[PDB]
């Protein structure tokens, strides 16, 4: 029986250093040797109450590469929660009487933990809930860092962008604070700054972090530059002074970059990474996106198979 | 005695302008029994205190845990046949369910049939409350804002 | 058995269940005076009553009359230095202003910065309130909301 | 000065049989002998926050036909209340510093009384505040009833239509319960029936009122058939079962009717008074509308001239 | 060859007592022993021209559990019937040249019989057509009643809600009137009453039915309480007086309930079943929804397999 078998994947806080490491070891493995009927005969729900290209299409393709069947919806507009007016609690109650794992995206923070309370014994894997958590992103980010850096301890990681509303940077700082010696650099407009709650945690664990007005001031010292998008759809009126990005990575800026340095981005990206960065040996965001297939196949393998031998 | 009950509860060292919110919150009027309320009495150290006397009635768990979060000064006295069989002051809990309302506009807790729940980290500064659902932490002052 | 009072007002004989409804409705608690309230008291006259004593505070003619609306059998005892100097009592007031809200949703009194006002009226079972502004009469029970 | 000089006209409930009688007497005088200069040098505000044809235009024509100047608006859309966010109370407060009298129509019951609290010494004539009261309507009705039936006492009056929301029938039932031995017939749907408070007022003066489900049932007995339009705009969506005139009146029905009887209507009419009634002896509504001029200009005169016109 | 092989499932009227009983025997069987390649190599269309969570997701999961492939659309918005303007007759004509059974939901009454006339030899199974028929609902309701009551003869069945627009109660009364001795109790607001056409039929067959203003007045005598939703999207303007539910089942009301009694509801539910009923041993609407999987798998098995041996 394996430790993440039947687990709910909602927040990185409930995942340990060993649970993460079991995902990446699994990932690397299916990436070396593909299992096409590993989930032959499981049907999985794919409930997206909010927009997606990568999380849903990667999820759905990982499910197919493993032999599973997918049922779902790309918008609540057509569900009876969107037209006949039912609660999300009833939605998840009947959908868990039909399927074997629920994958869901959702605009309010907290909807993934909501689902679990009504899902009975079906695992709920959180594809993103408003600006809260994005666990499966973080697992493909960790797989991509390990792959380019051979270590997840002692990195210099710079997080550039909308860190307030960024569900992706909220999950990634919580998983990297579970490894040794990682140094953090936050570059965000201050009204879209890192939530003090992750900061207190960074402090309670004695990890070193810092703020910087610029990307030129840390370029030389970083292993990873994790760029993010200004979450327009999440901004409040007050923040409209902040829709256009403040820090824009252009290929010239990479001049004093460590040769090993990788530019990561969850994507979609708007104006903040100039397309001239795409042609450098530092841009690695599309390889990161490809790596969504092995990490989400490993997550489904482990939650739905009591023991894997591979 | 400064008032008197055989069995029941007397709560004491309530801050002024908290006794009456407490009457409200724990619904202590839904009661056919005697109640004495001492609004804005003294309290030498901190001048005026309010005092509530629910006769032949005692408090359940939840209310005293709330009492910890609304009046850490107060002390609650189990009085049986007039003897103060026990006088205990409240200590904060780990979690508060079904009364605090989460500050985040976008918390699912609002729109959906779930009882709220908050984790309680007593900070050197104050009480940090973390929502069960959105995982945000707030200042207890943000939250208890009546 | 309640308290000795130097000078003020003691509204005695408030029907048990309305004493709290009054300390809220007309801002009595919002003071710095010592208030002692006895909820649920043996009266004989009534089975149970309620009783509020507000120290160093008097009511007015209209103030007391506002009480007729919830407590006609109350008795407002005006006290000056331990002597019951006054034994005041509620007739219906002709108008309650500022404490009620018109049940008519489309009344102007909701949208504009003006105080409410209702002409009170002894109809033929309960008491009827006519808004100043929209001019619709409502049962007094309705007004006291849901 | 005369009984209504500087006096606000907000509801019929504040006026006496004596004031109504003076206003119609003055209306009969002015119709016979115009006074072109009677308000020469007065400016009146004509403030309609709601739709109007009949009331706003006869008011501004009565003011003009006495020498007065009119300033105002027929729509709130382009006032600062309409776009900059101010309160009615601040509209009324600045507008009291410019004009000599305010005529105002509003969608909210209570708006003219609210405007007397801030008009200072300027009078506020109510052109209709929501479904409450419409006092100048009632004065041209009374002028028209006495003009046709010779009297305003001992009349059989059937009010058909939407009585719940009829600001017109609310003021007219109160105006007619002040003379003697007037008889009421009220024909409405249940959901749009006469306000209780009105009937109470009737009971206390011991006025005989009686409900009726048909025009035919009262036709031969009545003298004034006062028809009303369903207040489409004020209906609750629960009330939308009856938006079409339950009782519609065609000329056929006038078969068994009293040769003195008159069909009155505040107008707009929609479907309830069929266009063939228009040719009968009984139809009097376009005649009632024109009496709007004399009633409306007898009112203006008395509120702004101490000296009673002759 | 089996009797429902290649049949169209449109209305309960064309299904007999034996066709229904062949579905439930089948259902119970696949529910005891699952057939994962029973429909291996069939492709099925899933055409939803109107909102769904349960009917479509249960249908689609039953198709997958049996080995079939699904193609379709959750809204006509994207089809060429919704943007290029084609008829539903042409839609169904080309889709039947591609697939092996058409499952369709549709807002106008009658669209399922429309499809069959153009589907050639492909079976059309009606997922619901406006307020007309909902056969596959009824089959999972009958499976759930049998499962809780061991009989489909002599029940006391109370139908509470919107019976006029309820496609579900229209199909269920027609199937239960095909068994012996079932007593019926209708509790609906009268403007949303049971259609006289089902009532005449109930009469022609000499079945006992009755109206009741209350749920307390039948609680003690019923085996099933079938609660329904006020079909807002189907109500006419006149009925807007009826959007909020009249009869709301709360856990207290179940006090004098037969111990065997089950609360059924097709779902979604709005305000009419208080969530306190969910925690009682009488609420059974989520188990009913789970039972959508075995009944719709049995329906597809029989229509697409000439003989089943299982
Ligand atoms: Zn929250
Ligand atoms: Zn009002």
């Amino acid at each position: 029986a394996n430790p993440l078998y039947q687990k709910h994947i909602i927040s990185i806080n409930d995942l340990s250093r060993d649970d993460l490491n079991l995902v990446l070891a699994t990932a690397a493995k299916l990436k070396a040797n593909p299992q096409p009927e590993l989930l032959k005969h499981k049907v999985i729900a794919s409930c997206f109450f909010e927009a997606s290209t990568r999380t849903r299409l990667s999820f759905q393709t990982s499910m197919h590469r493993l032999g599973a069947s997918v049922v779902g919806f790309s918008d609540s507009a057509n569900t009876s929660l969107g037209k006949k007016g039912e609660t999300l609690a009833d939605t998840i109650s009947v959908i868990s009487t039909y399927v074997d794992a629920i994958v869901m995206r959702h605009p309010q923070e907290g909807a993934a933990r909501l689902a679990t309370e009504f899902s009975g014994n079906v695992p709920v894997l959180n594809a993103g809930d408003g600006s809260n958590q994005h666990p499966t992103q973080t697992l493909l980010d960790l797989f991509t860092i390990q792959q380019t850096e051979g270590r997840l301890d002692n990195l210099h990681v710079a997080m550039v962008g909308d860190l307030k509303y960024g569900r992706t940077v909220h999950s990634l700082t919580q998983a990297l604070a579970k490894f040794d010696g990682n140094r953090f650099y936050f570059i965000a407009p201050d009204a879209l700054a890192m939530p003090e709650y992750i900061l207190d945690m960074l402090d309670e664990k004695g990890i070193a972090w810092s703020l910087h007005s610029s990307i030129e001031e840390v370029m030389a010292e970083v292993d990873i530059l994790y760029m993010t998008r200004v979450q327009k759809e999440r901004l409040d009126p007050s923040e409209y002074a902040n829709v256009k990005a403040q820090f824009v990575l252009r290929a010239s800026d990479l001049h004093n970059a460590k040769a090993n340095m990788k530019v990561l981005h969850p994507l979609p990206r708007v104006d903040e990474i100039a397309t001239d960065v795409d042609k450098t040996p530092h841009a690695w965001y599309f390889q990161q996106a490809g790596n969504g297939i092995f990490a989400r196949q490993a997550l489904l393998a482990l939650v739905l198979n009591r023991d894997l031998v591979l | 005695g400064v008032e008197a009950i055989k069995r029941g509860t007397v709560i004491d060292h309530i801050p002024a302008q908290i006794g009456f919110k407490l009457l409200s919150l724990f619904k202590l009027t839904e009661t056919d029994q005697r109640i004495t309320i001492g609004l804005n009495l003294p309290s030498g150290e901190m001048g005026r205190k309010d005092l509530i006397k629910i006769e032949n009635t005692f408090l359940s768990e939840d209310q005293v845990d709330q009492l910890a979060l609304y009046a850490p000064q107060a002390t609650v006295n189990r009085i049986d046949n007039y003897e103060v069989v026990g006088k205990s002051r409240p200590s904060l809990p780990e979690r508060i369910d079904n009364v605090l309302v989460c500050p985040n506009s976008n918390c699912i807790s609002h729109a959906e049939p779930v009882s709220s729940s908050f984790a309680v980290r007593k900070r050197a500064n104050d009480i940090a409350l973390k929502c069960k659902y959105c995982e945000k932490e707030f200042s207890h002052n943000v939250v208890l804002a009546n």
